[PDB]
């Protein structure tokens, strides 16, 4: 596997993509 | 966090795998 | 107007939409 | 669960708030 | 619901899931 | 327009209704 | 080569690429 | 419509550019 | 945790996060 | 082919990367 | 059709609608 | 090449037909 970089909609897409059935949170800093 | 740092930065799929349920 | 289907993906970058920096989670087992 | 509400079924974007943190 | 910073194809994919089977019209400037 | 609001600034769900048929 | 099938968001990904800034219409209803 | 014409059949990009403004 | 199922597009946004700069072949007649 | 392994059937991230080049 | 800015997983959606059951090779510059 | 082309500055549907099969 190789590095990533990701903003946005394409983190939560690779969030599911690693996750699957799992299921992830996702938690941005505010 | 790792959404600020995959932005900014760069993270790996292993990263990402931390934030699985 | 009747809904939409939401699944896998579609959904994830759905909750991204509607939460955004509030954040989410995406817990299919439950 | 999320899958059965919006994918099995259909759910309103007003339902998807149900799961932000 | 949050506000939203959307470019490209990332706002047609909004519209998408704001407008669903009413469908919208996508009319960027020239 | 919209188009462009939404990518330089920033726009919500509810002036993307606008936009709806 | 048979053509394939678009759908739901995949279908506006593919008006957004093939119109651009001419822009588009996406009327599911008609 | 473009769902018929493009989703339940299947179109070319050609096709598609008729749904362009 | 079993596996999900990629198809079309879902699947080579998943080559893509898997593969990245050593690029990949998507050769679904094969 | 990859459709067969991944889309008809099921297959790991470990898997997808057959089809790296 | 239209000229296009295309980043990222953005290409590889791009290919895929272009090549469909073709498929397509994926390779950036190292 | 093409990936670098299409993100830098700009590119065809046509010059991507190029890398199909
Ligand atoms: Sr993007
Ligand atoms: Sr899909």
């Amino acid at each position: 596997f190789v590095n990533q970089h990701l903003c946005g909609s394409h983190l939560v897409e690779a969030l599911y993509l690693v996750c699957g059935e799992r299921g992830f949170f996702y938690t941005p800093k505010t | 966090g790792i959404v600020e740092q995959c932005c900014t930065s760069i993270c790996s799929l292993y990263q990402l795998e931390n934030y699985c349920n």
